[PDB]
């Protein structure tokens, strides 16, 4: 249902 | 873990024409939260690095020409080509990165069809240099034909030769969608001088015959 | 100018270790992955994993995980991907690629390295003979002529050709690499050009077999 959150800016 | 399935597998298609490349997911990649499809399209063309298309699902790349388009939603998506040019010629992959691993579909290849042309044949005797060495190949050449299907068989003295060649043919050409082959016959020095006239004879469905392109030993 | 540049193809024997470099430069390494991407023979595409060198985190493709290892300097904006045994099987070629890291961002690989072609066997290396294929009059006609370079006796793969320094790129076909007999690889590469202009263009094959560290220049003369 969501997504796997990569973000690490 | 999410799996991408492409159809169909092989794709052949005439310049101007459309070209289409279904995607479908083993699960939906689609977040309502975001309103976006984590999914990419691919280009990957023969000796060049996969180049991003499409991302979002339909969001195209800066850079990627208006006659591609990407479509979809949830587990079903769609990459259009419009208007075929010979560029386009490459696989075509489906990614989607929602969740890891970040899966490639299995690939589309898209083959182009063009107009039939026959092959431009060459010829060439082994060099002085790799003749001192003891060996001795002799190269025939089929230049710039389409489609693919084209045969090559050696004679020597007018014997037909077996098991003694090798030949390669080349991707399709990204300019003008045609095909090249080469045929090596690998004699040793010794036996390269036990014969005259080396010979290689043609076939393709461009030509109406046979074409024999031959030179005689030592001229 | 944003550039993924890996390094060159490279041959161990099986149960060696190898690693790899991605090096990045034209943006911020702290603002992107790095993504490590295997060419299947044939046809598709093997997302290996990716890594982040701001905090070293790495996800591994579960069928690569154990087998493989990333790292990064983030000094030399550099990635790496990691063999401590190699087997015969991962011989092949390896992509790497830049994802973005920032909030909202999407995760496509929107910028390529060139891909290095890893050899894993217990064969030998063999640098190549290059032989010219020249001009002739059986190699002429219709205002075209055709000439070449036979690269004859290597391994592994890959030998690279250019002609006149990469400044003759069309009407050049560099033939798929056949294996010979001997289990050594060869191939042809072949240009056709005016024939009217023999005398006045010089053509040159620059052949290059980086895992034998062999060059060669070969002047392909009319005869």
């Amino acid at each position: 249902y969501k997504p796997v959150d990569l973000s690490k800016v | 873990d999410i799996q991408l399935t492409q159809s169909p597998d092989s794709l052949a298609v005439s310049l101007g024409e459309r070209a289409t490349i279904n995607c479908k997911s083993s699960q939906s990649v689609f977040s309502r939260d975001n309103n976006k499809n984590y999914l990419a399209w691919y280009q990957h063309k023969s000796g060049q690095p996969p180049k991003l298309l499409f991302f979002w699902a339909s969001s195209r790349e800066s850079g990627v020409s208006d006659r591609f388009s990407g479509s979809g939603s949830g587990t079903d998506f769609t990459l259009t080509i419009d208007n075929l040019q010979a560029e386009d010629v490459a696989l075509y992959y489906c990614q989607h990165y929602f969740n890891t691993p970040h899966n490639f579909g299995q690939g589309t290849k898209l083959e182009i069809k063009r107009t039939v042309a026959a092959p431009s044949v060459f010829i060439f005797p082994p060099s002085d240099e790799q003749l001192k060495s003891g060996t001795a190949s002799v190269v025939c050449l089929l230049n710039n034909f389409y489609p693919r299907e084209a045969k090559v068989q050696w004679k020597v003295d007018n014997a037909l030769q077996s098991g003694n060649s090798q030949e390669s043919v080349t991707e399709q050409d990204s300019k003008d969608s045609t095909y090249s082959l080469s045929s090596t016959l690998t004699l040793s020095k010794a036996d390269y001088e036990k014969h005259k006239v080396y010979a290689c004879e043609v076939t393709h469905q461009g030509l109406s015959s046979p074409v024999t392109k031959s030179f005689n030993r030592g001229e | 100018q944003v550039q993924l540049v890996e390094s060159g193809p490279e041959m161990r024997k099986p149960g060696e270790s190898l690693k790899i470099s991605c090096k990045t430069s034209g943006y911020i390494f702290s603002d992107y992955w790095t993504a490590w991407v295997r060419q299947l023979p044939g046809k598709g595409l093997q997302w290996m994993g990716i890594i982040y060198s701001g905090d070293s985190d790495t996800r591994y493709h579960p069928s690569v995980q154990g087998h493989v290892t990333m790292s990064t300097d983030s000094s030399l904006t550099t990635a790496y991907l990691q063999w401590s045994s190699l087997k015969a099987s991962d011989t092949g070629i390896y992509y790497c690629a830049r994802l973005d890291a920032r909030v909202d961002a999407g995760w496509q690989l929107d910028s390529w390295g060139q891909g290095t072609l890893v050899t894993v066997s217990s064969a030998s290396t063999k640098g190549p003979s290059v032989f010219p294929l020249a001009p002739s009059s059986k190699s002429t006609s219709g205002g075209t002529a055709a000439l070449g370079c036979l690269v004859k006796d290597y391994f592994p793969e890959p030998v690279t050709v250019s002609w006149n320094s990469g400044a003759l790129t069309s009407g050049v076909h560099t033939f798929p690499a056949v294996l010979q007999s001997s289990g050594l690889y060869s191939l042809s590469s072949v240009v056709t050009v005016p024939s009217s202009s023999l005398g006045t263009q010089t053509y040159i094959c620059n052949v290059n077999h980086k895992p034998s560290n062999t060059k060669v220049d070969k002047r392909v003369e009319p005869k």
